[PDB]
């Protein structure tokens, strides 16, 4: 099937930036999402962070893979 | 590098990408289905 049309709007988006920008930014915009939305269940948190980290795959950025794991905050 | 090369701001892009708004809404969706 075709994916989500979130999920395809979030590429649209991811691929305004450079490659080596994307990972940075995900990691921003999962701390900007786990704060927001008060996210505290542990499982929760670090489902929030390990999708962040595999966007780049979908969103075609074959040159940066998975996003290096980096111990999530509080 | 150089003075004149590519160089990539990530902030300001971040912030032209709409802050990733998009994937902040799946992150989001991901997260509350675990378990
Ligand atoms: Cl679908
Ligand atoms: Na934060
Ligand atoms: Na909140
Ligand atoms: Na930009």
């Amino acid at each position: 099937q075709q994916r989500p049309p979130l999920l395809r709007l979030c590429c649209t988006q991811l691929h305004l930036q450079n490659p080596q920008c994307t990972c940075s930014t995900l990691r921003r915009a999962a701390m900007a999402t786990r704060t927001r939305q008060g996210i505290q269940a542990a499982s929760q948190v670090q489902r929030l962070f390990e999708t962040a980290r595999h966007l780049p795959a979908t969103c075609s950025f074959s040159q940066v893979g998975v996003c290096p794991f980096v111990a999530i905050p509080a | 590098a150089g003075p004149f090369g590519p160089r990539p701001s990530c902030p300001s892009q971040f912030v032209s990408a709409h802050r990733l708004s998009a994937c902040q809404i799946w992150i989001h969706s991901e997260a509350t289905s675990a378990g």
